[PDB]
RNA sequence: AAUAGUGGUGCUAGCAUUUGCUGGUUAUCCACUUCUUAGAGGGACUAUCGGUUUCAAGCCGAUGGAAGUUUGAGGCAAUAACA
């Protein structure tokens, strides 16, 4: 990636870095090393009396 | 020359607070569980991770926590007779069954006019 | 008048923690010893009340911790379950393994034999079930479970091979399913445990199922009736069972010890409880593997600091 | 795994010789992966006990362990007058 100037003004070599969201990436890592995610776990059973049932 | 970052810090007593009656005092065991309800990017990240949380789990067993803890909802109230007396202490068979005051706030009983089995005694200064 | 159980004898030779002990119903002088440092140890019962001798073999052939080890009747051979996904056919003289397996995508928790030596079944931490072949084929995958599986069980046929196998589980959802082999279906849903079941044997007629998890809830159940008769209280952690096989004593190995009972009536007859030096006292040693004689005349235990100590059923004075 | 290597079967030379210890090379052929190379995974977290400290963050010993000085060494990371 180095794309020159079409621009009235001003003229050196310009320069561009690009570096993308991840939330989309589709190749590769998707989050940063930091990012933790832990899952919610559901509601529960209240007690569970015994009610064994023998199929 | 190793103290762990809040990264680590943080996220171990998140976990702590979601599953707190599937953790165990052994490492090797938990260390296959982290993977299966979080998401842990590296692999050193979850060693690390699941390092102190187990080193945070045996304080459980020793005194309470710095989340929250349902020892508190139940053993706590098992805490209900922390020491619950047989006998109060603030019973007057402890005093022959004759309340012990001082001079002037026996007129105070006698003001409001009731009948009490009380005793009087001298007071110094 | 009772069953005292005095202290005859110590081993040492791992640097884990025991897994599965195991013994051998023809052979009474030998034991079969896995342990989590990636070993498997057969002994040599040299009856001595000062030690017992000889770790006989060794059987270097795996990566990662071993869950359990079972053998033949006479002892012709012997498996081994390790994290890797990896089940081994050793025999029991040179050390000589014969064939590993390819089937599962976690630890292979449990697996056990049929006296017939035909069909291996293995429950394994990807909730699924899997049997195997003695030449090591798969035959069919089981579902049915959500969370992890500890522990499974074929059920005692001694009523002389009327078509009646089974398989009893341990899971990890609270829940305890029963599974049949010859036409491969669920046969009974066990409800009452309100924690993680951390182990499940039945009684040597294959008549009274015991089971008992993490709160210490020892729920029996019955093999056809299949009902709650006891629920025992354990109050504490129970890590494994223990069935006597000639008499009537149905055992559990908690974190606090080891207690003991009788079938009927209710005989807490000793807590088995060793001694140590030197901790403070957060940091006792406990066992977590225990095993009884093949004429329920002696009883193992291993524990964490890589002891096995054994006692004699006599009776008491 | 003839673009690495050993293990034999040979043709084959020594051989103290007498069973033997060194050779022999294309293709004498077969069987092997430990050493070798490169993919896929695993394994260490300061683990487990003993001290010490507001008993806290941690720091010192200990035995295990291929590895316990951020495990050893680097790469990568913007506030500013050198017109």
């Amino acid at each position: 990636a180095t794309r020159h100037v079409l621009m009235r003004q001003g003229v050196l070599g310009i320069k561009v870095k690009i570096m993308r969201d991840p939330a989309k990436s589709r190749t590769g890592p998707k989050a940063l090393p930091d990012a933790v995610t832990i899952i919610e776990p559901k509601e529960e059973e209240p007690i569970l009396a015994p009610s064994v049932k023998d199929y | 020359g190793r103290v762990r970052t809040k990264t680590v810090k943080r996220a171990s007593k998140a976990l702590i607070e979601r599953y707190y009656p599937k953790l165990t005092l052994d490492f090797q065991t938990n260390k296959r569980l982290c993977d299966e309800i979080a998401t842990i990017q590296s692999k050193r990240l979850r060693n690390k991770i699941a390092g102190y949380t187990t080193h945070l789990m045996k304080r459980i067993q020793k005194g309470p926590v710095r989340g929250i803890s349902f020892k508190l909802q139940e053993e706590e109230r098992e805490r209900k007779d922390q020491y619950v007396p047989e006998v109060s202490a603030l019973d007057l068979s402890r005093s022959n069954g004759v309340l012990n005051v001082d001079n002037q706030t026996s007129d105070l009983v006698k003001s409001l006019g009731l009948k009490l089995p009380l005793s009087v005694i001298n007071v110094s200064a | 008048s009772n069953e005292v159980l005095v202290l005859r004898g110590t081993l040492e030779g791992h640097n884990g923690w025991v897994t599965s002990l195991a013994t051998s119903a023809g052979q009474p002088n030998l034991l079969l010893s896995a342990s989590r440092d990636k070993t498997l140890i057969s002994w040599k019962l040299t009856g001595d009340d000062q030690k017992f001798g000889v770790p006989v073999r060794s059987f270097k052939g795996h990566s990662h911790i071993v869950q359990d080890c079972t053998l033949t009747a006479d002892g012709a051979y012997a498996l081994s379950a390790s994290w890797d996904k990896t089940l081994r056919l050793w025999d029991v003289a040179t050390g000589e393994t014969y064939q590993r397996f390819v089937g599962h995508k976690s630890d292979v928790m449990s697996v056990d034999i049929d006296k017939k030596a035909s069909m291996i079944i293995s429950g394994s931490r990807d909730k699924t079930i899997k049997v195997w072949t003695i030449k090591g084929q798969c035959l069919a995958t089981l579902l049915g479970h959500n969370d992890w599986v500890s522990q499974v069980r074929v059920v005692p046929n001694e009523k002389a091979d009327d078509d009646s196998v089974t398989i009893i589980s341990a899971g990890n959802d609270k829940m305890v399913k029963a599974w049949n082999l010859n036409q491969f279906q669920i046969e009974a849903d066990f409800i009452g445990h309100n924690s993680n079941i951390n182990t499940l044997t039945a009684s040597p007629d294959g008549t009274l199922i015991a089971s008992a998890g993490k709160d210490g809830e020892i729920m029996l159940w019955n093999l056809a009736a299949k009902k709650a008769m006891y629920t025992l209280s354990a109050q504490d952690e129970v890590f494994s069972l223990a069935f006597s096989p000639n008499r009537y004593w149905l055992a559990a190995a908690t974190a606090t010890g080891i207690k003991v009972f009788s079938l009927d009536p209710q005989y807490l007859v000793d807590d088995l409880r060793p001694e140590f030096a030197g901790y403070s006292k957060a940091a006792e040693p406990h066992a977590v593997s225990l095993a009884w004689s093949a004429d329920g005349q002696t009883l193992f235990a291993g524990y964490t600091d890589n002891v096995i100590r054994v006692w004699q059923v006599m009776t008491a004075n």
